[PDB]
């Protein structure tokens, strides 16, 4: 089963998920990284 | 009728209907040529018997599109 | 020999073929022989029917006088086709298989005509032709 | 008329006689060897500029090349 | 063959109205077939410019509305006559020589035309500003 | 007969692994990147690659049980926001100001003023989707109830998605069970349409209609019996329109007479709703059940009697048609492309007709006023309508090169027409020339003799006019008809041919669309653009498998780039690229249709009307003297229209002037791909893989430039994109603020 | 007579499939179907139209006469077979009609099925 997740669409948006998901929490958490305090 | 008068522009009306008839009603006819000829012995292609149908006819339709508009 | 008239197929119809280009110049013909009675797309539009035949119809041009053919030798099996192009209004007779076999296969007697013995690459500069007639990808 | 050229790489394939919708290629016996056979054109005065011939040589670079010229009504392939 | 079998294709009551028309008839010469040609195109012409003009409603629409009418009729002989040169390069001789086909008669066509198509326009401008 | 094959293939995540496993020059790798294209364009194209007329059935009967499935997950998406995320509990309570909404935004980065102050005590998107007014329509009172339609709707979800799995890799179904058309006409007239408005009958007496009256006279949401209760208690219904006292006995003696309270024939609009009186949609879908039902028993089976479609289009054939329909049964049975175009094309068409006849004759309650939401179901149905009218070109051009057989095929019909194609091309390109000259350059005129300052020579009203007069003797007859030829009717069919007007709140529900010169004016230019969309789609089919220029254009295929330069050049030749030129007039087609609709409402049919007794409208009548020139086309509907869409910036609308500018850029984008060619940007990526190969890290599977019809289709696919959702969002910013 | 009612595919399927044209059945059973069928409407009139209908009362007087006729009804279906089979005459066909040969129970298929019928149709309209 797990080959199917090797496939190049699958691993082209679950890649694209968390990276995605790492820039928005991180606004969530620290709003408005306009300039390195 | 901008540039004619109001009991003129009825002959346009009229005048079209018999070309109107003879148009569809002209080939529908089955005996043709039957007499008489034309006065002068024009060689021409209608008959006087059956041309006074489609001026009797144009003049039924005629009177139908004048006093339908 | 055209044999015309040869019998046509049995059609009525097609606005799309033969129209005033073939009374002024240049039509074509097409010659088979029928194994059975079967139907077939016309390139104008499509039914005849192959008759037993002496099977002839005056198509348009070369393309559709060939294209007839790579249609009839696959579908129905026969390839005894004998295209031609007209008299007067014409040029030459018997246009394919001009050399009684089919010219997809070789065979001795024929000549090479637009041969470049080179490559492509090979030919010359049109930098290196300037005001020269001789054609750049001509020997 | 088109002007249609047979380079010396043909490697006797026959695809691009096979290839042409107007019967304007056929294969004729080559001397280099006496076993295999060449493209020739000797109807180029029906040849449309198409290509369909160049799509079946087989060759890294085409042993059979087409070059437009001169445009004419049977090259235009009108039916009128 | 070439053409389609349909039930009405080359029925007779329009064949009686297209090989008696003043352009495929049989015996008329063509200085006489283009006059009737002329005298049916110009009458109908100077309908559309007297009553859908830049001026209608003044002395006046009529008037200027049929010199327009002819003054299209110009336009077409000029036309008829570049047709001419063009299609008769000394009157190519061809495979009917009717007045079209062949051309021995065009500015015979082309005059007589022209005839007609300053005659039947203002005969309308006679019908339409006078009765 | 129902003959089965039982597990033909089994359950297997190991074909997972192998993308083009379907296929034959695809199950062996990629050398270029196209193939990635290549495979994904041919995918659900199922006789590609399939050569068995069964097993290629087999698949299309699976996958539509999953395409069933996903609505239905759509569906439950919607019904499932319907109740958490919506206001929809606090508009029943008030349906007149406060404006539907669901799809609420996180609070994150600066997307939350688009939750704006809706009403309620609500912060969301509003919405315009009209499901509000289908669930007050239904008779939903409760927001439990909208959750567990959700459930609901998802196990049907699950529930279709393993039937598909049931009927392909277990029971898969043979030809002689697919070919059986006359008891599938039964069946799905009678089971699915039949019972279809029976049981929504059955619904909408029992559910709809009491607490739907109740709300007209509005007592409260809450005080609203469960619909359930109108079942149990006899009294409790009976209250109102008292015939459930008789019980079914007027229905079981033949005198139905005994229920003119509940199925009755109305015919307007309900005054306090501005809808349709749902009392005559429950006798309409009543009367639907019994036709469909009888229409259901019409078409042979394995009980001797019926209609059999073999028998009946031999005998229907007369001496202009030769063998009539002869063998045309024999294509709809063994051809799904040429059933999916006449599926499509009745099936759009029948959309379009749905987007005229909800906006005339508003179907729901509080949806007629709401102009957010009336506006949005006609623009999106006819845009939905347009879509499958072009896919009804496609697979009809897609029969004749593939699955059409002039064998079987002599003389008839398809024979017949492909016989005389010239003539009706030909005369198809007349008329489309003759409609832009005098539809289009009647507008040229106009906008000279504007420009000119000659009014008088102008096409108008005070001017030359252009009298509708059939359109206006058609607008009278169907107007004058409730109490002449519709007795029982007590007003018209609806308030858009004639009557007075009706107001919900203070807006107008209807009334009377007028058609002046400038409505003679637009209608043909819709009659110019649906006659080229029909003379690109139709010579797409006819010339599909030859023509005078190529007479072995079936050989090529139905998507082929060209022939090329030969002949002149043979540059889009091909079906396919017939159903990419149509495309575009089709978005030609309909978005003047919408330009139409939705500025000939706010300027003479939408609007506030006083407590006098007139309407002041929004755009002001400028339809009359402004439409009928480009200008006016220009500045008054689409300079002075889209004055909210860009001025939508820091309010709850600042969504929309975004996508109007993101449209602006995607519709940009497909200028690339239209105007250029294939030959151009294969060589940028030699000089780019080159520079790949210079690093030393150069990709295996080498790259090529995009195929000219992948080219064309990705020109064609960012135009509409841009194209529409221009449109979609300038509909939208404009009436949300105006209305 | 051949045109197009008595020839038409039609009929031929409904009249040879209705149990007195039927080949398979009996003559107990399609002495039942036809017991049956003219049984279950014969209430019908009746508890609609009577000597007495506005009462308790008019469903079972109304089906009182139903099962009335039904017993004449056996009397008139053996009064054909005293009559038109006396001595059990064949003919030159022999089926149920033509000569007896099941004569003596379809007498009273048609008592089981005729009286069974409005047994079965009183509990629709005055019960349930
Ligand atoms: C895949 C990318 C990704 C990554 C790296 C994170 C990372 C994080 N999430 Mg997030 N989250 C994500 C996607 C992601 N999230 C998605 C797709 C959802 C919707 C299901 C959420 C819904 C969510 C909630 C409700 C919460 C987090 C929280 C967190 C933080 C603590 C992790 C924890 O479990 O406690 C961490 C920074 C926690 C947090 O710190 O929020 C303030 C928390 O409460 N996440
Ligand atoms: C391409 C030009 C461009 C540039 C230079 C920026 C730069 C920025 N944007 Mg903008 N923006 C852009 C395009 C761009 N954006 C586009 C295309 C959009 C529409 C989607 C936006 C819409 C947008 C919003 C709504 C927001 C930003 C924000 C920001 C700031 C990011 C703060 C942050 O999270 O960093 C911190 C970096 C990290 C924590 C590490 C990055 C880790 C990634 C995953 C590495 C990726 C490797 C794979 C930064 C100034 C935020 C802001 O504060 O504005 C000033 C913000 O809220 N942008
Ligand atoms: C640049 C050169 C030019 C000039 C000077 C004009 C001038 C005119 N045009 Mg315009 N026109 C032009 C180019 C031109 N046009 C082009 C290029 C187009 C295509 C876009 C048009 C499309 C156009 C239309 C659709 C119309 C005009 C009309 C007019 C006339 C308006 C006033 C009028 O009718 O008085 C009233 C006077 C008359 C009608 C009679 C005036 C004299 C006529 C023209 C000639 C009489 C016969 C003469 C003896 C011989 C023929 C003349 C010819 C050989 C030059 C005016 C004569 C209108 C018109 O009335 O058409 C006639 C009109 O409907 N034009
Ligand atoms: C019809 C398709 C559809 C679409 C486009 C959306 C879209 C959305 N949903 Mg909904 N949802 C749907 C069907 C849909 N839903 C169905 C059928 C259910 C019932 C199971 C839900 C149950 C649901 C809940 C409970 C919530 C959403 C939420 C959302 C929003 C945030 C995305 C998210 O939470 O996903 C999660 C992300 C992934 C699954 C990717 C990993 C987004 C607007 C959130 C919301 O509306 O916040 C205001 C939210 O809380 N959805
Ligand atoms: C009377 C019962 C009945 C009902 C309710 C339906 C309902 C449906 N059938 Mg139909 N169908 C029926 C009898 C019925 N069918 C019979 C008896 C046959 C065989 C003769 C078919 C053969 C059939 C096919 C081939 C297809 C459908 C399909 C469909 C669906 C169309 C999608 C929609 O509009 O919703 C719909 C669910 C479509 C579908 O979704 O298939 C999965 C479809 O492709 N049906
Ligand atoms: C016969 C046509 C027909 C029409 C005009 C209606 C009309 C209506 N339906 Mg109903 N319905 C029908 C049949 C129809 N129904 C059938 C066959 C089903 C089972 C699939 C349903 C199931 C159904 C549900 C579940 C609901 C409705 C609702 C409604 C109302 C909302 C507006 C709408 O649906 O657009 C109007 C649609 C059309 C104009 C297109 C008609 C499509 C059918 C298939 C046409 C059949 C062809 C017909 C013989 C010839 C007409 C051709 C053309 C003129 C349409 C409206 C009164 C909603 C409601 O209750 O509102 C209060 C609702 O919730 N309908
Ligand atoms: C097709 C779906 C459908 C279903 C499941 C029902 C079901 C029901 N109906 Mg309804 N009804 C329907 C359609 C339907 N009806 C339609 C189309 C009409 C209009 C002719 C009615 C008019 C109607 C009346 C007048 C009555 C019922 C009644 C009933 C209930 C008892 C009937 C019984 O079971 O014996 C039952 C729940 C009885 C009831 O309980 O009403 C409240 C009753 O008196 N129905
Ligand atoms: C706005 C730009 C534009 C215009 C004006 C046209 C015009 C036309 N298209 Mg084209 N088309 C367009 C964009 C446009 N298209 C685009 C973007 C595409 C890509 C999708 C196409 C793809 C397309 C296809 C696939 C087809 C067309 C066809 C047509 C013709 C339709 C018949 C007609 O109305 O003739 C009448 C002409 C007009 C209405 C043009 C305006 C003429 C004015 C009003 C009158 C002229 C004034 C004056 C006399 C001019 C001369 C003055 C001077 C001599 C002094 C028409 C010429 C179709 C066709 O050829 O059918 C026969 C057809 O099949 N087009
Ligand atoms: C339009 C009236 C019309 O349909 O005539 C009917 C005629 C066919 O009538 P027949 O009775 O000959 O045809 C019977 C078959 O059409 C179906 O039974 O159609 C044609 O002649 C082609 C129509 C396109 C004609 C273009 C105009
Ligand atoms: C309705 C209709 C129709 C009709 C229409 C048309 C066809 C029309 C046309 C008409 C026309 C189109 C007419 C004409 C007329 C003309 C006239 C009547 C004129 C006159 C002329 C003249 C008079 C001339 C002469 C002259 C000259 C030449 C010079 C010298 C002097 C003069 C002046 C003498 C049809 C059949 C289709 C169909 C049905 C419907
Ligand atoms: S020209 Fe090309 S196709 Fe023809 S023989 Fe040479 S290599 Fe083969
Ligand atoms: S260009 Fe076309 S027609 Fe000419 S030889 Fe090549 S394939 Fe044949």
């Amino acid at each position: 089963f797990s080959k199917y997740l090797s496939t190049a669409p699958v691993i082209g948006t679950l890649t694209a998920f968390f990276l995605a998901g790492l820039l928005i929490e991180i606004n969530r958490f620290n709003p408005d990284l306009l300039v390195y305090p | 009728t901008q540039s004619v008068g109001e009991a003129a522009e009825k002959s346009f009306v009229m005048l079209a209907s018999v070309l109107f008839a003879g148009a569809v009603g002209g080939p529908g006819i089955k005996m043709k040529g039957q007499g008489p000829a034309w006065p002068f012995n024009a060689q021409i292609p209608f008959t006087p018997s059956e041309f006074l149908a489609v001026t009797a006819l144009g003049h039924i339709i005629g009177t139908g599109v004048i006093l339908g508009i | 020999t055209l044999n015309l008239n040869a019998p046509t197929p049995i059609f009525g119809g097609s606005t799309g073929g033969l129209l005033r280009k073939a009374e002024v110049e240049e039509f074509y013909s097409i010659t088979w022989t029928g194994k059975s009675e079967t139907v077939f797309e016309l390139p104008t539009g499509g039914a005849a029917i192959m008759r037993a035949g002496e099977n002839l119809l005056r198509l348009a041009r070369k393309e559709q006088c060939i294209a007839l053919g790579a249609q009839l030798k696959d579908k129905f099996k026969i390839t005894d086709y004998k295209i031609y192009r007209v008299y007067p209004s014409g040029e030459v007779q018997f246009l394919h298989p001009k050399d009684g076999v089919f010219p997809e296969k070789v065979n001795p007697g024929r000549v090479a005509v637009g041969s470049n013995k080179r490559r492509i690459g090979q030919n010359p500069d049109p930098a290196k032709l300037k005001f020269k007639g001789q054609e750049t990808f001509d020997s | 008329a088109h002007t249609v050229k047979i380079y010396d790489t043909c490697i006797g394939c026959t695809q691009c006689v096979r290839a042409c919708p107007t019967d304007v290629l056929e294969m004729v016996p080559w001397d280099g060897c006496r076993a295999n056979q060449i493209a020739s054109a000797p109807r180029t005065e029906d040849c449309v500029g198409c290509k369909r011939c160049e799509s079946a040589c087989p060759t890294d670079f085409l042993s059979i090349r087409v070059y437009l010229g001169a445009e004419t009504t049977r090259s235009m392939g009108l039916g009128y | 063959i070439g053409h389609l079998s349909t039930p009405i294709s080359n029925s007779s009551a329009v064949n009686g109205l297209l090989a008696n028309l003043p352009a495929y008839r049989k015996g008329l010469t063509p200085r006489l077939r283009g006059l009737e040609i002329g005298m049916a195109h110009g009458y109908f012409l100077t309908g559309p410019f007297v009553e859908l003009g830049p001026l209608r409603n003044t002395d006046g629409g009529i008037l200027y509305g049929s010199l327009s009418a002819v003054g299209l009729v110009v336009i077409l002989t000029a036309c008829l006559a570049l047709y001419g040169k063009a299609n008769f390069s000394g009157s190519s001789k061809s495979k009917d020589a009717t007045l079209w086909e062949s051309g021995e008669g065009w500015s015979d066509f082309v005059s007589g035309w022209l005839i007609g198509g300053a005659g039947s326009v203002g005969f309308a401008y006679l019908l339409l500003q006078y009765i | 007969k129902i003959v089965i094959d039982k597990d033909p293939v089994s359950t297997s995540f190991d074909k997972w692994a192998v993308p083009g496993h379907f296929s034959r020059t695809l199950a062996k790798g990629p050398k270029t990147t196209t193939w990635i294209w290549n495979l994904h364009a041919d995918v659900h194209d199922f006789d590609s690659y399939t050569s068995d007329l069964e097993e290629v059935s087999r698949k299309i009967f699976s996958a539509h049980f999953g395409h069933l499935a996903v609505v239905f997950i759509w569906l439950s998406g919607a019904y499932f926001h319907g109740a958490r995320f919506s206001n929809y509990e606090a508009w029943l309570s008030n349906p007149t100001t406060i404006k539907p909404s669901a799809q609420v935004v996180w609070p994150i980065v600066g997307q939350e003023i688009l939750n704006g102050d809706v009403g309620g005590g609500f912060q969301g998107i509003q919405i315009t989707s009209g499901l509000f007014q289908m669930w007050r329509a239904s008779g939903i009172t409760t927001e439990l109830q909208l959750y567990v339609t959700a459930i609901g709707a998802l196990v049907m979800a699950a529930l279709m998605l393993f039937a598909g799995w049931f009927h392909y890799h277990k029971a898969a179904p043979k030809l002689e069970w697919f070919q059986n058309a006359e008891s599938m006409m039964n069946h799905h007239l009678g089971g699915l349409f039949g019972l279809g408005s029976l049981s929504w009958a059955g619904h909408q007496i029992h559910v709809s209609l009491p607490v739907n009256k109740l709300l007209d006279s509005g007592v409260s949401p809450q005080e609203i019996p469960l619909p359930h209760e109108f079942i149990l208690n006899k009294d409790l219904i009976a209250q109102l329109y008292p015939s459930f006292g008789q019980g079914l006995t007027p229905f079981f003696t033949l005198n139905w007479n005994e229920y003119s309270d509940f199925l009755t024939f109305k015919g307007g609009l309900n005054p306090v709703t501005g809808g349709l009186w749902l009392s005559d949609s429950a006798h309409h879908h009543l009367a639907i059940a019994v036709l469909f039902i009888v229409a259901g028993h019409m078409y042979r089976t394995n009980w001797g009697i019926g209609h059999s479609m073999k028998e009946m289009y031999d005998s229907h054939k007369g001496p202009f048609t030769g063998e009539g329909h002869k063998g045309v049964y024999e294509i709809f049975t063994n051809s799904w492309h040429a059933q999916l175009s006449l599926n499509l094309a009745l099936f759009g068409s029948l959309s379009i007709i749905v987007a005229h006849h909800m906006y005339s004759m508003p179907p729901y309650p509080y949806l007629a006023t709401d102009y957010a939401t009336s506006l949005c179901l006609f623009t999106h149905h006819v845009w939905i309508g347009g879509f499958l009218i072009v896919g009804a070109g496609a697979h009809a051009a897609i029969f004749m090169v593939r699955d059409y057989d002039p064998a079987q095929n002599y003389n008839n019909l398809v024979d017949r027409v492909l016989r005389h194609r010239d003539a009706i091309i030909s005369h198809l390109n007349w008329v489309c020339i003759f409609l832009g000259f005098h539809s289009f350059g009647l507008y040229i005129h106009n906008d000279t003799m504007r420009a000119l300052g000659r009014p008088q020579d102008m096409f108008s009203d005070a001017a030359i006019q252009l009298q509708p007069v059939f359109a206006q003797w058609v607008q009278g007859v169907n107007s004058a008809a409730a109490g002449n030829t519709a007795p029982n009717a007590l007003a018209n069919a609806s308030y858009a041919f004639g009557g007075d007007i009706v107001s919900v709140g203070g807006k107008v529900a209807m009334m009377p669309i007028s058609l002046g010169t400038a409505d003679f004016l637009v209608h043909h230019i819709h009659a110019f653009t649906i006659h080229v969309t029909v003379l690109i789609l139709l010579k797409g089919v006819l010339f599909a498998r030859n023509s005078r220029l190529i007479p072995d254009k079936a050989n090529l295929g139905f998507r082929f780039p060209c022939d090329g330069p030969g002949r002149g050049g043979t540059c889009q030749v091909s079906a396919w690229d017939h159903v990419f030129l149509g495309l575009f007039w089709m978005y030609n087609s309909l978005s003047v249709v919408l330009f139409h609709f939705s500025w000939k409402m706010q300027s003479d049919v939408w609007g506030n009307v006083t407590a006098d007794g007139a309407v002041s409208h929004i755009t002001g009548n400028n339809f009359a003297q402004g439409a009928i020139t480009i200008n006016g086309w220009l500045r008054d509907f689409l300079w002075a229209q889209a004055s909210q869409v860009i001025q939508s910036y820091g309010s709850a609308l600042s969504a929309y002037g975004l996508m109007f500018l993101g449209a602006h850029f995607i519709w940009a984008f497909s200028l690339m791909f239209l105007f250029s060619g294939r030959g151009y940007w294969q060589e940028l990526i030699e000089s780019i893989v080159w520079a790949h190969n210079k690093l030393k890290f150069a990709p295996s599977i080498q790259p090529r430039a995009l195929s000219i019809t992948q080219g064309r289709a990705v020109g064609v696919a960012h135009y509409l994109l841009g194209g529409i959702a221009t449109t979609w969002s300038f509909f939208h910013a404009r009436i949300i603020s105006v209305g």
